[PDB]
């Protein structure tokens, strides 16, 4: 409810096609998204929800569109290959916000974080920087086993948060077979 | 590929006023649309055009936002009501070619297997005409770069319709060549290409400044084109030559005196004619 | 609808007419009593079948 | 309690869009929503128009449909600027500019929802080259008719500028609805970026215009003033005489080589100066 | 040339007054046409 | 190396240079002809052979500034030929 | 259901008819001469679509 | 402007137009036509018509409501089109007439030869048949 925009953030890095936690990493996430965008929609019959891929550079899917088949289906044909360019992959999906539907929808991306992510730090901040700083909350969540606890990522979503900024959260996974279910229930629950 | 690019003055309009219509910020942004038109012969035309949200960071040039389910809504719309016109390529303000309009026209080479990007200004304060229009051409080499891809300039003018005529016209009422003779030949060509010849020199000469502050290490093929340049200007004019201008010069004299002449002629008949006419309305009168 | 369907024919002044060829390109060509040829796209509040040229 | 100073300005683009898609459909009549800006109670100004698609065979303007209206006015908006249907303009071939029993019908909805709603005729035929012909138009109340009042209450010289149009004086002009004057906007990035650029060239003005069939064109036009000067001795002689509203009507089925001589005067001297003096401008700027 | 078109702005001296048929009869044609073609 | 302007290769002047005999440099020059290299003609009364078109090739940083001169008097003569015409044509412009 | 049928005939009460003539000479792309086989010759234009 | 009032004058041109006939002058400005409709006019001329195609009997455009010179066709016809080849032509040589020579060259000399050596006639003297009747038995 509450008017949310949602842009989705699909990874499809090479090393991302083990399967680690049932049928390789990559129905695991066309299930995780199912649980999500769905459950992303039912609570205001007006959301919207764009899926974009994290491959080698800008490789967007579907826009922001009502529509909730097109996703799924737009899922498929997505074989993973090649390496993973997080810091220039949430500005792709920031510009989609602005470029929106009737801009009364609040915004905010969930990242669908996986093989082995790649970060400077310090650069980070700054992109965590500029989304805080435009009314946009980030929802990264941690998976396909990266570092423990992903120490790049947490020095990323406590500055969004920073100042008691209450919202969106790190959420990880264990790296055993842990299947995804409802174990995502950090940013549905309240954020 | 394709000879020509005709483009409809509406086309040009919808941009200008697509400019203006988001150009709130002030500072700098180009605008980028999708081009609707159809073609026969091999040469293009352009006559309608749609604004397709677009958006890029100036730092580091390969991010940026083109709605996919923008372009397929809308071209449904306009399917329906002209079904003739179907997608043909994209514009953009664009003044000086940024570089990642080199991956955009893969996007929109979906639509469009052969898809032209012409760059129409929307502030021109100059003499040539601003409406470039270029189609992607592909060769790999081992100098510039592992993967070689590079736009092919296609002469491009600005057409008319029975319709689009009639309207143009009628919104200038502001300055015609009236008179279309040796007047317009005069300054519509003669003139203005001394101009042009001008200004396309200093632009040679200005990327010439590298033999002192080098900017890019000596084209090579830039050079080439240059020496073929200077071998084809006209051959010294003191041989044969010479000799056969003033045959052909003075030749195309002769038409010019025997049409004076005719002219002095009728000219003199006419004053007669008017001459004898209030000669003979005073006689009667007094 | 009936309302508006007897408004044209309320207009009861007909002009007889005898159709001509009855081209399925189902549509109609008639010949007016005065010496006007026509081409009916849609044959009107008649069957395209009662009616043979 | 109109007016009758409205001034409904169009605009420098609405117009040709307006046109091309008359044209489009020239035995037709296409129907569309104009996208304006009210900003006085004396002017109501458009800036863009949309076409609407034509239901079918016919030659009407019968209904729109809501669904296309909605579609693209939530389209425009979030790439462009939103703007409100401020009146919806169809296309008379060439019949003139008026409105008729089911383009009266189809205006009192728009009407019904937005009181100041214009209606604009358009026709791509009659205009030619420097007349476009539009004369939009707007609905009168029947009950002020009944009343007998007359509307639109006059209260500046304004209005009354141009003169009905008897064609249109004879359907509902000033008995079922009132013509607003209609004016255009025009700026220089506009005018320049259109009059500077339709009837240009690059580089064709250093062309010498394949030298052999020059002289060859010179041949055959001044062969013909051979005999046309000949004609012309024949034709002095005889002139002069009585009654020369006779004279003048005697060349009405044989040339007059008087006007055909300087015809072919003109073109050679304009040809040979042009193209000699391309001769010299070359020499020079190369080499 | 230059020097006979001199010479033939000289000729025009009221000339211009010249109507082709009327303009009474004109007029009064029209307005009754008018009046019979509404009604 | 020779100016456009002479361009007038003869028959002994390209045997010494090359180490040919003179009864022999035709079929040198045909060669060059044939795989397109070089554009010319041969005219065996006068011994000489005209070229019209060397194939370009590389000029690393002086042969270029070189020709930055060739442009720089170049556009100052077609400049002057603009502003005279612009000069004696007042009355036809606008 | 014989209300959809009825709404059929309405939907023929719009559609008017056409004069029928032969072509003769083409003068331009969009002027061309008819002969309506009742009357007179017309120079009349031709649909963009045709 | 005047180039402006010439261009403004062409809106009464206009597609729907009714192909007339040129009957006769009756001075500048004004011309007898008659309408396809059947009927003479007394119309006026448009004032940019050149009056060298103003020949006589000749296609005119008049205007539909009101009856006015705007126009001057190039010349046509309805129900004569000229053989152009094709499958159109007679496909008969001379060579398969049965020895007809007597009547065959007096149609020679009649008919084909004044178009080809129109010239000589005048130099003897004669002057050409203007039409050839062929009457004869049935076949
Ligand atoms: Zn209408």
């Amino acid at each position: 409810m509450v008017l949310e925009s949602t842009m989705v953030c699909v990874d499809n890095s090479e090393y991302m096609r083990n399967g680690d936690f049932l049928p390789t990493r990559l129905q695991a996430q066309q299930d995780a998204v199912n649980i999500v965008c769905h459950s992303k929609t039912r609570s205001n019959p007006e959301n919207n929800v764009g899926l974009i891929t994290l491959a080698n550079d800008c490789e967007v899917l579907t826009t922001l569109t009502p529509d909730t088949g097109r996703i799924l289906s737009k899922l498929h044909t997505v074989q993973p290959k090649g390496k993973i360019t997080f810091c220039t992959g949430i500005r792709v999906a920031h510009l989609a916000l602005k470029h929106r539907q009737g801009k009364n929808h609040k915004m905010r991306i969930i990242a669908f974080v996986g093989s082995p992510v790649e970060d400077n730090e310090k650069d980070l901040v700054k992109l965590a920087k500029r989304l805080k700083k435009e009314k946009v909350n980030v929802d990264i969540i941690n998976f396909g086993e990266e570092e423990v606890n992903t120490e790049k990522l947490t020095a990323f979503v406590n500055t969004l948060n920073g100042k008691d900024g209450t919202g969106s959260h790190l959420v990880t996974v264990p790296p055993g077979p842990s299947l995804a279910d409802a174990l995502i229930s950090s940013p549905i629950l309240a954020g | 590929a394709v000879q020509k690019v005709v483009v409809h003055p509406l086309v040009l309009l919808s941009v200008v006023d697509h400019f203006n219509r988001i150009g709130k910020v002030g500072n700098q942004k180009r605008v980028v649309g999708v081009l609707l038109g159809s073609w026969q012969k091999k040469v293009l035309d352009v006559s309608n055009s749609f604004a397709v949200p677009f958006d890029e960071d100036d730092k580091d040039d390969s991010v940026w936002f083109l709605d996919h389910d923008y372009l397929e809504n809308m071209y449904g719309m306009f399917k329906k009501v002209n079904a003739r016109e179907r997608i043909v390529g994209w514009y953009h303000t664009g003044p000086k070619l940024h570089k990642n309009d080199i991956a955009i026209n893969e996007l929109m080479k979906r639509y469009c297997p052969n898809s032209v990007l012409v760059i129409i200004d929307v502030k021109p304060k100059d003499l040539g005409l601003p409406t470039e229009a270029y189609i992607s051409v592909e060769e790999v080499h081992d100098d510039g770069t592992p993967t070689s891809k590079t736009f092919e300039h296609v002469t491009s003018e600005i057409g008319a319709e029975e319709a689009e005529e009639v309207g143009v016209e009628h919104l200038l009422r502001d300055i015609k060549d009236t008179t279309v003779g040796t007047l317009s030949q005069r300054i519509t060509n003669q003139v203005h290409g001394l101009k042009g010849l001008n200004s396309k020199l200093l632009d040679i000469r200005s990327y010439l400044e590298k033999v002192a502050t080098g900017k890019l290490p000596i084209n090579h093929q830039i050079i080439y084109q240059l020496q073929d340049v200077f071998n084809l200007l006209p051959d010294v004019s003191l041989q044969e030559f010479v000799k056969a201008f003033y045959l052909k010069t003075n030749d195309q004299m002769v038409v010019v005196y025997l049409a004076s002449l005719i002219r002095s002629v009728v000219a003199l008949h006419n004053l007669i004619n008017n001459k004898i006419a209030n000669r003979d309305a005073e006689k009667k009168e007094g | 609808e009936n309302s508006e369907k007897i408004k044209v024919n309320k207009t009861l002044p007909y002009l007889v007419s005898n159709v001509i060829e009855l081209l399925d390109v189902k549509c109609a060509v008639i010949k007016t009593s005065t010496r006007q040829t026509y081409f009916l796209p849609v044959i009107g509040l008649v069957d395209a079948e009662k009616l043979k040229p | 309690a109109v007016d009758t100073a409205e001034q409904v300005y169009i605009s420098s683009l609405a117009l040709l869009k307006m046109l091309k898609h008359g044209r489009a459909g020239v035995p037709m009549e296409v129907m569309g929503l104009m996208l304006g800006e009210f900003v006085d109670d004396y002017t109501v100004r458009v800036i863009d128009v949309f076409a609407m698609p034509q239901s079918g065979t016919g030659v009407s303007v019968e209904a729109v449909d809501p669904v296309f209206q909605a579609k693209m006015l939530d389209m425009l908006k979030q790439t462009g600027r939103p703007e409100m249907v401020v009146g919806w303009y169809h296309s008379h071939p060439g019949f003139g500019c008026w409105l008729s029993g089911v383009d009266i019908n189809t205006q009192q909805s728009f009407e019904a929802l937005s009181e100041r709603a214009v209606a604009v005729v358009v026709d791509p035929i009659q205009s030619v080259k420097g007349k476009v012909v539009i004369d939009a138009f707007r609905l009168i109340n029947a009950n002020m008719m009944v009343l007998g009042h007359e509307p639109r209450q006059t209260t500046s010289n304004l209005g009354h500028l141009n003169k009905p149009s008897i064609q249109a004086l004879i359907h509902g002009l000033n008995r079922h609805y009132y013509s607003i004057t209609i004016n255009y906007r025009k700026n220089e990035l506009e005018q320049k970026m259109l009059l500077n650029l339709h009837k240009k060239s690059w580089m064709e003005g250093l062309t010498l215009q394949d030298y052999s069939e020059h002289c060859k064109h010179n041949e055959s036009v001044v062969k013909e003033m051979l005999e046309l000067a000949k004609n012309y001795n024949k034709a002095v002689e005889e002139e002069d005489k009585m009654t020369p509203e006779q004279l003048a009507i005697k060349n009405v089925g044989k040339q007059d080589p008087k006007r055909h001589l300087e015809e072919h005067v003109d073109v050679l001297m304009t040809s040979n100066i042009v193209q000699c003096l391309a001769a010299m401008l070359d020499t020079v700027v190369f080499k | 040339h230059n020097m006979s078109v001199k010479a033939m702005r000289f000729p025009p001296k009221s000339y211009n007054k010249d109507l082709e048929s009327a303009e009474e009869r004109r007029e009064r044609e029209q307005q009754d046409l008018e009046f019979a073609k509404e009604m | 190396t020779r100016p456009a302007n002479h361009r007038q290769l003869t028959f002994e002047e390209i045997a010494k240079s090359a180490k040919i005999t003179v009864n022999e440099v035709e079929l040198l020059v045909m060669k060059a002809l044939s795989v397109g290299l070089v554009k010319g003609s041969i005219d065996e009364v006068d011994k000489r052979v005209h070229m019209t078109w060397v194939q370009p090739r590389v000029l690393d940083l002086q042969q270029i500034k070189g020709m930055k001169d060739r442009l720089e008097f170049w556009c100052t003569d077609v400049k002057s030929m603009e502003m005279l015409v612009e000069h004696q044509a007042h009355d036809i412009l606008t | 259901k014989q209300y959809e049928k009825s709404e059929n005939d309405l939907k023929a009460l719009q559609s008017v008819g056409q004069i029928v003539g032969e072509v003769l000479k083409q003068l331009t792309e969009e002027k061309f001469i008819v002969k309506a086989t009742n009357g007179p010759r017309y120079v009349v234009g031709c649909r963009r679509q045709l | 402007e005047f180039l402006h009032a010439q261009e403004e004058v062409k809106r009464i041109q206009s597609i729907p137009l009714v192909i007339g006939q040129f009957l006769e002058a009756v001075d500048q400005n004004t011309a007898i036509v008659g309408s396809t409709t059947g009927s003479n006019y007394y119309v006026r001329i448009l004032s940019t018509i050149d009056r060298e195609l103003l020949k006589p009997n000749a296609s005119v455009a008049l205007h539909k409501h009101s009856n006015a010179l705007v126009d001057v066709l190039p010349p046509e016809a309805d129900s004569s089109i000229m053989m152009l080849t094709s499958d159109q032509k007679p496909d008969v040589m001379y060579a398969d007439i049965g020895g007809m020579d007597i009547q065959k060259q007096e149609v020679r000399e009649a008919v084909e030869l004044p178009l080809t050596h129109f010239e000589l006639y005048k130099q003897i003297g004669i002057d050409p048949p203007r039409g050839v009747l062929m009457y004869g038995p049935p076949g």
